[PDB]
């Protein structure tokens, strides 16, 4: 398949070289696998998501996202236009709050919770977290991702934004997860990227065209916007048999696309990641 | 610490 005037990461995540407008991705697109969006919420109405997002759990009073931020992942993961995986299920776990902040507990609990409620569900095909947050590094975040990655789940997360090195940040530095780093158009690093020996990989993050609170849409920036590319694309291979959640992560930096990106420091790897769709 | 990012 294709998506014409597809967005730019959509593009780029399926072209071997910056400058195109169509998407190509299988049509299996996703289905099987599911995706928590551990975040702040999915406006699972979105006629986007055409019925395939659920909120499973908030950790606080509503369900709601009254943010946009985990719409937006959860849309660029897989909403129908906006997204790698066209056909994911996707579910909301709720950690953050409607500004986009949580406790490093619920997360944490978010995690555990991830890893306990998945066996209650039907995801076939892998299942996937995305976790587009962060903070600074913490040995319990990234025990609960790496438990989380371990008990089974393919953990995506931000590198952060801080454009440092990763390292003194947590999940991000959880060397067993899959810290993604954002890069813009042209193939240059985000600017606002992290890196580091610690990233494994690179998606779109700059100017990210996906789906937003009302109905909407709205393009925003940030590895926070690479990971659901890297989630996405991570859920669209396991659906495509060609990598489990245990490897997911080092077998999309192997295929990715390398030595391609501008502004990498010695020390960070030169992978952007890409689904080598052959029609 | 949190977003990583957007505005909302």
């Amino acid at each position: 398949a294709a998506q014409t005037n597809a967005p730019w990461g959509l593009a780029r995540i399926s072209s071997t070289s910056p400058g195109t407008s169509t998407y190509y991705y299988d049509e299996s697109a996703g289905q099987g696998s599911c995706v928590y969006v551990i975040d702040t919420g999915i406006e699972a109405s979105h006629p986007e998501f055409e019925g395939r997002a659920q909120m499973v759990k908030t950790y606080y009073y509503s369900s709601r996202d009254g943010n946009g931020h985990g719409t937006h992942c959860a849309g660029t993961v897989g909403s129908r236009t906006y997204g790698v995986v066209k056909k994911t299920q996707l579910f909301g776990v709720k950690v953050l709050d409607d500004n986009g902040s949580g406790q490093y507990s619920t997360i944490i609990a978010g995690m555990d919770f991830v890893a306990s409620d998945k066996n209650n569900r039907n995801c076939p095909k892998g299942v996937v977290a995305s976790l587009s947050l962060g903070g600074g590094y913490s040995s319990s975040v990234n025990s609960a991702a790496a438990r989380l990655q371990s008990s089974g789940v393919m953990v995506a997360v931000a590198a952060g934004n801080n454009n440092a090195d990763a390292r003194n940040y947590s999940p991000a530095s959880e060397p067993s997860v899959c810290t993604v780093g954002a890069s813009d158009r042209y193939d240059r690093r985000s600017s606002f990227s992290n890196y580091g020996s610690v990233l494994d990989i690179f998606g779109p993050g700059t100017s990210i065209l996906s789906t937003w609170i009302g109905g909407s849409t709205r393009s925003i920036s940030g590895t926070s916007m690479a990971t659901p590319h890297v989630a996405g694309l991570a859920a669209y291979l396991m659906t495509l048999g060609k990598t489990t959640a245990a490897s997911a992560c080092r077998y999309i930096a192997d295929t990715a696309n390398k030595g391609d990106l501008s502004n990498i420091p010695f020390g960070t790897v030169n992978l952007l990641a890409y689904n080598n769709y052959q029609a | 610490p949190a977003p990583f990012a957007a505005a909302a």
